[PDB]
Formats: structure tokens, C-alpha cells, sequence
């Protein structure tokens, strides 16, 4: 799915359940370890996950 | 004392100004900062003397001559007077490790 | 103890 | 809390009798009525006062205006001593502002009285010996007496004694830290086992 | 951006001169035997109106 911030920065998930046992949830705006600004050294920037 | 005078035809320098990117550098960066890998970039810029070659005195204290402060990478910002096509390039940049 | 000295040595 | 027409005196906390010094206290008017105030202090024989800007009269102090005057000072007394200042509005000096009613509340004049400890002048060195006596079935006795008046300034002497056994002044924390079941090689266990 | 003003005795005012301080900590000075652990400090003086 996809959503977008309200004024409080909120979106409201809802997941139907009936599948494999475990389940991992993470919501993102920025990609998994982006190619420009990879960050593989002393720099300070780690976007929230 | 980083000694700097190159002449565009070997006998014709400018009465002007020069700075130069003496920078503490050499730490593999993704430029996540938005700035390049400089641990430091120091600016001992001086007006280029109308009479003679121009020379500069840069102290290595503020350079922080430290163990875990790494090799330098140097890229002058040499500016040209009343022309505006200011020069920049990375030469004398690959130094050694002591 | 607590006490004081040096009233002189101005010659 | 506030005070309308008062003298806020501030200064160091503890001074010395020998050398001289100055202090500076201020009278405070948060009132648009602009007042010439004649500040002074009532000096006891405990000290002598000599000013530096008393020949000239103060001019006026409007809302949040303040006239401050310095006073060189050297004390002579000792101990927990009081400190004196003065303040009051004045009438009929129409030279600075437009007017001067000069009538705060019935306690319009503010005469503050503040404390002071004044430790002494001179080189504070010390003197001290000690001893230990213990019979198990009787009595012992000590005597310490130190006559050290070389060309002295009087009223300096003071001691403050101790009958004490310093076995456990603050010795709780080692006594219930240094306990462990040992680990490692032989020397590790020896350090983990020998102090115990 | 920086701002400063205190609640005084009864929240009143009293004037003077202010000297605001700005410095970073754990500077680059020798890292085991400190020389100038105070960083490159700056001076923002003001007149407390
Ligand atoms: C090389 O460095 C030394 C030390 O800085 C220079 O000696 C002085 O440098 C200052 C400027 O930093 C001048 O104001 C003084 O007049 C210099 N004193 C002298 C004459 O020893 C020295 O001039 C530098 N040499 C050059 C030309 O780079
Ligand atoms: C100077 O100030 C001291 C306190 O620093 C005064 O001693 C107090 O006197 C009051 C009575 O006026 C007692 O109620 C207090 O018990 C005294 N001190 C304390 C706190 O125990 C002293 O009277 C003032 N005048 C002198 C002698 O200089
Ligand atoms: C959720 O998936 C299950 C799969 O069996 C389905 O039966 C159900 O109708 C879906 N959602 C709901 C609660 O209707
Ligand atoms: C300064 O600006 C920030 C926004 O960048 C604001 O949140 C803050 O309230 C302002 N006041 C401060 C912190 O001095």
C-alpha cells in the first residue's frame, strides 16, 4: 500500500490476516540504502526506518 | 608555507587574489553531507602581489595534524582578475601517508 | 589549627 | 515580589580586614516619577568610609533609572557583622525632569541592613599533631600543647579537634564491593580470592 | 536563531551588556592528552537593552 502524512504525520494501516505465520512491517518514504548518499563511512545521515 | 605562483605565459601574473583548498581529506565519502570528504578545508587566501610571485603561510595547528586525521586532497580555487573565468582544479592532490 | 603570620619583612 | 523605592546593594560575600576596597550599591526607581535621590550609608566605628563621587549631587532617576555611587571601604571589626545603606525620594529639586512628587508608601525610605562574615588578614598556615592511646584493662593519657607565637598578629589562633578512629570513615563501599567468585587462570583466581 | 531574557525579581527588567557564547565540545586536539579541547569559538556580544 501507500499513504501520506496528515498534519500530525499520520496514516492508518489496516492488514487482512490469513497467510504465512510471521509478518514484518515497515513503512517508508526513502529507499533502502539509496545509491547516491550510500553512506558507507564517517558521514552522519541515517534516515528513519 | 604553501608556495604558489604559476604564470599563464611564465612572465605575466595578475595583481589580484588567490585562495586554495588546503583541505584535510581522504576518507571515502558518499557525500551524504552534501559536502565532499573534507575533515577540514582551510582558507589561507591572500591577495596576489602585483610585484613578484605570491607566497602564503599556512599553519598546521588548525590543520589538526592528528593520527586519525587523514591524508589531504587539494583543489585550488585560483581566481582571475576582471575576467570572471575563475580557475579550479585538483592538482598536487595525491599526497602521502606518514 | 588555624592562625596567621607575616606582619613584617618590610626593611 | 518587588520593592518600589529601594537600594539593591550587591558586592562580594566575604572580605578581609587588612586591605581596603570599594563597594557599589544602587537605588532603583521603576516609577515614571523622576526623582533625585541622595544615597549615603551610615558608617559605624567598625569601619571608615571615604567616597569617590559624593562631592557632586545626583541628578534624577526616572522609570527604571538608577543613580549609583562607589564607596572605598576598609573594615576593622570581625565576625558576622551587619551592613548599612540608605534611600529615599526628595522634594523640591526641579532641575532634572518635569516634576518630582517624591512620596512612596509610608515606608518610602528604604534602609537595608545586610550580614557579613569577614575572615582575617595574613598568611593562614596551620599546626597539628596527633596520637593514639588504648589500654585493655586500664588507662593512658596524652598531652598536646603547641606554643608558637613568633612575632604574631593576635586573634588568629583556632583549632578544632578530633577524637576518632578512622577504620571506617567512609569505608562501606570497598567492604561490600570486593567480593567475587573467581574466574580464569590461576593468577586471575588469586587476585579474585586473595583480597577476600 | 537564539533568544534570551530572564524573569527578574518580580519578573522586572534590569539592563546591561550581554556576551553570548558558542563553542563545540570534544575538539580535534590530540584525542588522549588534550591541548585545546574547546573548539574554534565565536563571539556574539550584545547590549542588554
Ligand atoms: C614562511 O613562514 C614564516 C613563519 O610564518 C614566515 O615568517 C613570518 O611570516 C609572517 C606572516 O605569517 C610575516 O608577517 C613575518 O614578517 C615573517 N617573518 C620573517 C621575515 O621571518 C615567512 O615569511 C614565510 N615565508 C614565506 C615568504 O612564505
Ligand atoms: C549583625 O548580624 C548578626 C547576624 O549575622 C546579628 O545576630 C543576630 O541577632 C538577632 C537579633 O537581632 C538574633 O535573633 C539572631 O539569633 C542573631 N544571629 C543568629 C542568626 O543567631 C547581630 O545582632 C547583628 N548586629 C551585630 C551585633 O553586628
Ligand atoms: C481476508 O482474507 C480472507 C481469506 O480467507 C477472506 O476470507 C476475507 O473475506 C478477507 N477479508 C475479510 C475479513 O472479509
Ligand atoms: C528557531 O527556529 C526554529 C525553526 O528552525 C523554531 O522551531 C524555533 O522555535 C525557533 N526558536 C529558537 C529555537 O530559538
Amino acid at each position: 500500500s501507500n499513504a501520506t502524512t496528515d498534519e500530525h504525520g499520520l496514516v492508518q494501516f489496516s492488514i487482512n490476516t490469513t497467510n504465512v505465520m510471521g509478518t514484518s512491517l515497515t513503512v517508508r518514504v526513502n529507499y533502502k540504502d539509496r545509491s547516491p548518499c550510500y553512506g558507507y563511512q564517517w558521514v552522519s545521515e541515517e534516515h528513519e526506518e | 608555507n604553501v608556495s604558489v605562483c604559476g604564470l599563464y605565459t611564465y612572465g605575466k601574473p595578475v595583481p589580484g587574489h588567490v585562495t586554495v583548498s588546503i583541505c584535510r581529506k581522504y576518507s571515502d565519502a558518499s557525500d551524504c553531507h552534501g559536502e565532499d570528504s573534507q575533515a577540514f578545508c582551510e582558507k589561507f587566501s591572500g591577495q596576489l602581489n602585483s610585484h613578484g610571485c605570491f607566497y602564503q603561510q599556512v599553519k598546521t595547528k588548525v590543520f589538526q595534524l592528528k593520527r586519525k586525521e587523514y591524508e589531504m586532497k587539494l583543489h585550488t580555487e585560483a581566481q582571475i582578475q576582471e575576467e570572471g573565468t575563475v580557475v579550479e582544479l585538483t592538482g598536487r592532490q595525491s599526497s602521502e601517508i606518514t | 589549627l588555624k592562625y596567621n603570620i607575616l606582619p613584617e619583612k618590610e626593611e | 515580589a518587588f520593592q518600589p523605592f529601594f537600594v539593591e546593594l550587591t558586592m562580594p560575600y566575604s572580605v578581609i580586614r587588612g586591605e581596603a576596597f570599594t563597594l557599589k550599591a544602587t537605588v532603583l526607581n521603576y516609577l515614571p516619577k523622576c526623582i533625585r535621590v541622595s544615597v549615603q550609608l551610615e558608617a559605624s566605628p567598625a569601619f571608615l568610609a571615604v567616597p569617590v563621587e559624593k562631592e557632586q549631587a545626583p541628578h534624577c532617576i526616572c522609570a527604571n533609572g538608577r543613580q549609583t555611587v562607589s564607596w572605598a571601604v576598609t573594615p576593622k571589626s570581625l565576625g558576622n557583622v551587619n551592613f548599612t545603606v540608605s534611600a529615599e525620594a526628595l522634594e523640591s529639586q526641579e532641575l532634572c525632569g518635569t516634576e518630582v512628587p517624591s512620596v512612596p508608601e509610608h515606608g518610602r525610605k528604604d534602609t537595608v541592613i545586610k550580614p557579613l562574615l569577614v575572615e582575617p588578614e595574613g598568611l593562614e598556615k596551620e599546626t597539628t599533631f596527633n596520637s593514639l592511646l588504648c589500654p585493655s584493662g586500664g588507662e593512658v593519657s596524652e598531652e598536646l600543647s603547641l606554643k608558637l607565637p613568633p612575632n604574631v598578629v593576635e586573634e588568629s589562633a583556632r583549632a578544632s579537634v578530633s577524637v576518632l578512629g578512622d577504620i571506617l570513615g567512609s569505608a562501606m563501599q570497598n567492604t561490600q564491593n570486593l567480593l567475587q567468585m573467581p574466574y580464569g587462570c590461576g593468577e586471575q583466581n588469586m587476585v579474585l580470592f586473595a583480597p577476600n
